[PDB]
Formats: C-alpha cells, structure tokens, sequence
RNA sequence: UCGGAGAAAAUCCUCCGAAUGAUUAUAACCUAGACUUACAAGUCAAAGUAAAAAUAUCUUUGACCCAGAUA
RNA sequence: AACGAGCUUGGUGAUAGCUGGUUACCCAAAAAAUGAAUUUAAGUUCAAUUUUAAACUUGCUAAAAAAACAAAAUCAAAAA
C-alpha cells in the first residue's frame, strides 16, 4: 500500500508483484502505486523537455 | 532570561512591574467624557465605504446631564429620529474602524459645544446676510 | 482517465516518437533566399546599413531630450532610504487561518518568514515588516506579534480582540540572521548583539503610542485605553487571561532570539549550545 | 506547506473553507492548489485581453465548459468565449470573471 | 550605451537619466520643466506656475528611458512615508 | 534667431522693428477644461482659497551642465 | 627602382555618415521622396505614414440648412 495519503476523488493504481527467483513466478503479489505518480496525465511535450 | 544593560528593568527602574503596561487604567472611565459603548447601538451598513450608524435616545440617555441635553436636542434636532433617538452616521472611510470613530467625536463634541457657551456670533456669512434680509422683507411685508 | 486509455493503444513512446508542444518554436530566418537575402532586411545603403548609426539617445546633434531636463533629486540618497515590507491584517489573517502561522506562540519575522507569508530582502534595504491597517474590519485574532512599524488603525485591530504589538529594531547585520538564522548557525560565530536604533528612529521607538520596545511601560495603559475610546472598543484586561504569558513576552532590546543570548555558540550538529566563560566577553555581549 | 487547521465554524474570517465532503458528483474534478486554493486566476495578455484562467481540472474538461457557459450566459446575455485545453487541463475564459467563478465552484464542493 | 559590460557582460543605466526622471511603478515617467529655475524676474506669473510642475513623459520618451536604465530602477520601493504612494498605480483605467 | 505688414496658403519676393523700455492702484497661492506642439519650449482659464475693497497699462529671445548671491 | 618625409613588425580585424558586395522556394501586405531639429542638407532622431498582434465600436462616401468668411474646401442633424 502506498505510504503516503492517496487523494479522496482518485482511487489508487496497481500492478502485479513479480519475483526474478524462477521463470514462471510472474505473479506472487499485488501492489499499490499513488495515482499522482503512475497515474499523471499523458503529457508527451513535457517528456520532450 | 538573558538581561543587558538597556533592559527595561534598568532604563525605567520604577516601572519593574511585569504588569506594569499590561493593567487596565484605574477608574477613567468616568473623567475626560467617557462615552459609554453599551448604551450606543451601533449598526454597520456597507453602503465602497462601509458606513457606520450610531443612534441613542438624547432625552432618556442618563449620562449626558438634562441642562446637556435640552441644548443638544433644540441644537441638533435635525439628527433626531421619530423615536427620538439622536441618528448620526459616517461615510468617509473603507474601514467602518474611522467611520465609528468619526461618529463618536461627533457625539465628544458636541457635547463640549453645548457645554460651553457660544458667545461669539463672528461675522455674517453671506447665506446669513440672505436669511436676514428676506426676514426683514417679510416683517415689512405683514405691515397688516 | 480516458486519455491514459488512449496510451495502450498506442504504440511504445521512445526517443524517435518525441514531438515538442505545438507553436513552442518559431523559425530562425537567415539571409540566404530571396526574401531575407539581399540587402538582408537592412535597407539602402547609408550608416544605418553600414551598422554605424549612432546611440541610443542621440537626435542627430540637437540637444537630446534626456539632457535638456534639469537635474533634480528624485532619486537623491535612494539606496540609503530604509524600506518596509507592508503586511496587511486581510493577509495575516489568511496565513493563520490556513495555519501557516501559530497563533499560540508569539510572532516575529522569522515565523513569518519561515510560512513564507512576508519575502524580506536585506539587501535590497529591508528593515522589516510593518504592520497595515487593511483588513482590520474582518480581523478576529488574538496574537502576539512583533512588527518595525505599526500604524494606528492596525494596532488598534490588535489590541481590540486581545493580542499585543510593538514595534522593534533591527539593524542591516540583524534583520539577516533573524530572517535566516540557520544559515548562520552554520557559519560557526557568536550570536551578535542587537544595535540600538539610528538617532533619527529613537523617537519613534522610545514612544508609548507606537508600542516601542525601547518604551516606558508605565506609559502603555494609558496609550492602550486611548485607542480604545478613540475607536469605541472595551479595551480587554489581557492579565485574566490564559495566555498571558505568552502575550507579555518580549525580546530584550539586544537579543535576536527569543532564549539565545548574545554571545552563544549554535552547535546543530551536536545538539548543544556553547556558551563563553570569559569575563571580558560576558561584559562585551551582556551590554 | 501545512495541512489547514480544523475550523469550529466555515467560512473562515479571511473567508477560505476547505472541499466539502462527501465529494461532488460531477464528471469534472476541480482540484485544489497547494496551498488550498480555488484554482481560478486573473491573466492579461497584450494590456488589454483580460482573462480568466480555470487550471486544475480532471475528468471531462468538456462538461466543466458546458456548465460555466449556461452560469456565464444570463450574466453576459451572450455566450461566453472560452479556451478548452485538452492537453493542460485549463479551461480559460474572455473576460474576468474570477469572483462568480470562486464563489460558483465553492457551491459545487470543490 | 553599454550593452555588454566588459567586467560584468551586463547593460549599464545611463545616469544622466536617473539625475533627472523618476519612474512611477505603472510606468510612467516624471519630470522637471526645462528653464523652471532661470530668469525668473521677466516670466509671467502663469508662466512661472507652469514651469513649477511635475509633468509626465511620452510614450516613447517613456520607451527610451526604459531602454536607458536597467531593471533595478523599476522594482517595487516600499519606502515608508513615501510621498508618491499612492501614484504607483493606475485605477479605472480601461484601454 | 524671432516679431509686424503685402503678395494671398511658394519666393534669392517687398518693407518696419526686437534683442525693448516706459507706466504704475504691485498684479498671491491653488486648480476643471482647452489651444499650440515631432521633442523641447510657448499660450488662455472657470471654480476654490488668500490679500485687498480695478486689472498691471502699454504689445519679444537662449536649454542642460557648470559657476555665483543670500538666508 | 614613385619621400611634403624611409622601411619592417606591432598597436590593428585602426577608422571610413564613402564605393563595392551580401548565397533556396512559396504566400501575403507595402510606404514616399511629407513637417521639424541638427558643423545639418551623401547622415541621423522625432512626427507622419506603413505594418503585426490584441481590445471594442462605429467608420468611409455623402452630408441639408448655418453659421465662420467676403456679402471649395473647413465644420457634419437625419438618411442612404
Ligand atoms: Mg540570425
Ligand atoms: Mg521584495
Ligand atoms: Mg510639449
Ligand atoms: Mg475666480
Ligand atoms: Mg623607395
Ligand atoms: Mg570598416
Ligand atoms: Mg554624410
Ligand atoms: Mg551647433
Ligand atoms: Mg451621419
């Protein structure tokens, strides 16, 4: 879970824990990620900069 | 706590109290004309000036002494509302802060005004000299 | 968000995919084509097109117009004139009420400072803040504050719900420790004492009515209940009060801090303060 | 910068209050700056082209300027002219109209 | 004037200028009259009245003196008792 | 350089003067709106206030810097 | 081996209001060479024009009587 607070009006973004210890291990968890971090609006031009 | 030399202790050796400024004045509230808030009704209207209102009833007002008020209303009358109360309001300032401090010296003065008598009738303003002749017309006129 | 939707669709973003905003860039033109080309934007020949026209200012040997003004001093002694960054109550308001100053402990430059409500340059010749009576109507706040200046009205503000102001010195070497006192912590000096006010600011300083520290306090009250009936407000008995203490507190008129002496040593990387045992020094800071 | 302090009584004297809770319905978002401000400010460009700027929208950025022009329409008698970027998230709208804008999205809860 | 400094690679005032034009943060630029203080004893009374004022500057006198001073000469004073207070500002002014 | 006059708003077009004094009831301060004008300079002026108990009457020019004289 | 003042290097990329030159395409708009000051008239600065962007509202042609003149322009109600 994410560490530090979420704001009420976004819910929080997910991914799939995976460990590199066998091959096929691509799903052992389930994380949250703050959605103001993994959730940002697609702003190609400001990668540009 | 640190002290040095300019401390207020040493630069005013009599005034050592740690109250000393903080007090309220003893008495005072009765010398220099204090005028009392609770009895004055003060309404604030924003009219951008936010005007200030402050109405009392002359006659019945105790703290004014009545030789005070029987000038103060005949004086006056103009600013005494239907029920009797004395109606006068600032508009001057954006701050309703001056506009009641501009309409409590109106009462502090007048107040001293009819308290001290106007014996001086200076000289005659030309709106005098109108009101005057045009009487005199009207005397001569009512010959009848 | 439907637009990060858009994304997966999308093929993968990557270094030869990247595009800058629409209209971020204008075109460098050079003088290469017909249009620009030429006599390249410059003209007929003549000294403007040579690159030798004369300087600003100069009207082709008449008097210029920025010499036949006479002198006047407009801007005589600017860079030694004292300036004062104007708080207003409306703003001091908005900062305690969005709890970027503490209202329960008292208020200097540096707590205003620290919540980023006032910006002081010493040097760019700030002596510090005054206080403005803008904003006194809506002004419900009980506070402890020390300001350079104060005006009438914004005392009056003060007083009026129960808070305390006065007016304080600090001088140029002062006024940038107290505005950043840990930068100098860190350079390893003493606390400086505190210098008394040019002769000219002693007036204003040593009077009651303008709450000055150097003040008698025998001569507070009356001043206090002066505003009050000036103003029509009941001046509040703060001694009744909880947070007297607090309220009464006051820097002495050579100390920057409110519990560090002139004279002591900061040491932030170990926690402690060092203080000097030296007589002649304890003379030299207790002065 | 610090969290505002609990108020007993909304509005605040300086006249701040905080996003209303439970949260508003809308399909648009109107998120607060960080120092727990109304977005909505004041610009002029050229001297004379005075604007006002809505900045931190989320969701759809469309029915945000569907609502301010039926608010705009009675007080102007004419349709607003106003900007949607899509991109930045800012609606921004001719004329200054920061005031009934501030007042018109603290109704809405933002 | 200097546009590159040699020490400092930076624009120069021309203080010619600051001896004589006060700028009001609007903009504006203030001004003395040109002969205000000279042979005074063959000038008539409305004469002289004018030549006492302050006057404002052009548009362009105002560009020029712009490009003639840098940009610490039109930042914001906080000077306390400023007698032109009030005069940094313009109000109700649509153009 | 500037002012007056003819041609009539052109001219190497034709004339007169000025770098004034005289005259005195001594002719303030402040302030709407205008003229003229590249800029600079130059004009007229209600209201208000103040001296007095009608304005000065004849009809022009030199900027900035820099030096003076004083209270 | 061209002295009213030698030659070489350097200052030096001297300076030149003067002469000469100033390298792809397409689209659009466009003055005028007028007034003023200047050791100024082979130049420059300002006005005036032109132009780009923006703001919001009347502009152009015309224009009765009617004045101002002396006994075709200035002004510009309504309209179109
Ligand atoms: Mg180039
Ligand atoms: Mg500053
Ligand atoms: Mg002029
Ligand atoms: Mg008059
Ligand atoms: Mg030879
Ligand atoms: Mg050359
Ligand atoms: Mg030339
Ligand atoms: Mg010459
Ligand atoms: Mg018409």
């Amino acid at each position: 879970k994410c560490e530090l607070r979420i704001p009420v009006h976004r819910r929080p973004v997910q991914a799939w824990v995976e460990s590199l210890r066998g091959f096929e291990q691509e799903r052992i968890g389930l994380a949250e990620l703050h959605p103001d971090v993994f959730a940002t609006a697609p702003r190609l031009d400001i990668v540009h900069q | 706590t640190f002290q040095s030399i300019y401390s207020l202790d040493k630069l005013y050796p009599e005034s050592k109290g740690a109250d000393t400024a903080w007090k309220v004045p003893e008495h005072a509230k009765q010398a220099s004309s204090y005028i009392p808030l609770d009895r004055l009704s003060i309404s604030y209207c924003r009219s951008v000036n936010s005007k200030a209102e402050v109405r009392f009833h002359l006659a019945s007002a105790d703290w004014i002494e009545e030789p005070v008020r029987q000038k103060i209303a005949l004086t006056h009358k103009n600013k005494i509302n239907k029920a009797g109360e004395l109606v006068l309001t600032s508009e001057s300032s954006r701050y309703q802060f001056r506009n009641l401090a501009e309409c409590l010296q109106k009462i502090r003065d007048m107040i001293a005004e009819a308290s001290q008598v106007p014996k001086e009738p200076s000289k005659e303003d030309a709106r005098l000299q109108r009101l005057r002749i045009e009487k005199m017309n009207r005397e001569r006129l009512r010959q009848k | 968000g439907t637009s990060l939707d858009l994304l997966r669709s999308l093929p993968r973003v990557s270094l030869a995919n990247l595009k800058p905003s629409p209209n971020s860039r204008k075109r460098e033109r050079r003088p290469r084509d017909r249009r620009r080309g030429r006599k390249c934007g410059r003209g007929h020949k003549g000294e403007r097109q040579r690159g030798t026209r004369p300087r600003l200012g100069f009207e082709g040997g008449q008097t210029p117009f920025y010499i036949r003004i006479p002198k006047y001093g407009f801007n005589e002694g600017h860079s030694f004139r004292h300036q004062y960054q104007p708080l207003s109550l409306r703003r001091l308001q908005y900062l305690i009420d969005l709890g970027r100053v503490d209202p329960t402990q008292p208020i200097d430059l540096t707590q205003l400072v620290n919540g980023r409500g006032v910006t002081i340059q010493p040097l760019k010749r700030d002596y510090g803040v005054q206080l403005v009576e803008e904003g006194a109507d809506t002004f419900q706040a009980k506070i402890n504050i020390e300001v350079q200046l104060a005006s009438e009205l914004a005392i009056a503000a003060i007083e009026k719900n129960g808070g305390v102001v006065t007016t304080a010195f600090y001088d140029p070497r002062s006024l940038e420790i107290l505005c950043k006192p840990i930068p100098f912590f860190l350079r390893g000096q003493p606390i400086p004492k505190r210098m008394l006010p040019p002769e000219s600011l002693v007036p204003y300083y040593t009077d009651a009515k303008n709450r000055g520290y150097l003040a008698d306090p025998a001569k507070f009250p009356e001043a206090r209940l002066e505003l009050a009936m000036k103003f029509g407000y009941v001046l509040p008995d703060i001694t009744k009060d909880e947070l007297f203490r607090m309220l009464s507190a006051r820097k002495d008129p050579r100390q920057i801090f409110f519990g560090l002496a002139p004279g002591w040593v900061v040491n932030m990387a170990d926690k402690k303060i060092l203080k000097p045992t030296d007589e002649n020094l304890l003379k030299y800071y207790s002065s | 910068i610090p969290e505002p302090p609990k108020h007993k009584h909304y509005p605040t004297p300086s006249g701040w209050q905080p996003p209303r809770d439970p949260l508003p319905s809308l399909p648009y978002f109107v998120r607060r700056s960080r120092m727990h401000n109304i977005p909505v400010y004041k610009e002029i460009t050229h001297g004379n082209r005075q604007m006002t700027l809505i900045r931190k929208v989320e969701g759809d950025i469309w029915a945000l300027q569907k609502d301010v022009e039926e608010f705009l329409s009675p007080l102007l008698g004419k349709t607003p002219i106003t900007q949607v970027n899509e991109v930045t998230g800012t609606l921004r709208i001719k004329g200054y109209f920061d005031e009934q804008l501030k007042a018109w999205l603290l109704e809405k809860g933002f | 004037l200097t546009y590159c400094s040699t020490r400092k690679g930076k624009r120069k005032t021309v203080k010619s200028v600051v001896h004589r034009f006060l700028r009001l943060h609007s903009g504006l630029w203030l001004r003395r009259k040109a002969g205000y203080k000279k042979k005074l004893w063959k000038k008539s009374t409305a004469r002289k009245k004018r030549l006492r004022e302050f006057v404002f500057c052009s548009k362009t006198q105002s560009k020029l003196l712009d490009k003639m001073t840098t940009s610490f000469w039109k930042r914001r004073n906080w000077y306390a008792g400023d007698p032109y207070q009030m005069y940094h500002d313009r109000t109700n002014l649509r153009v």
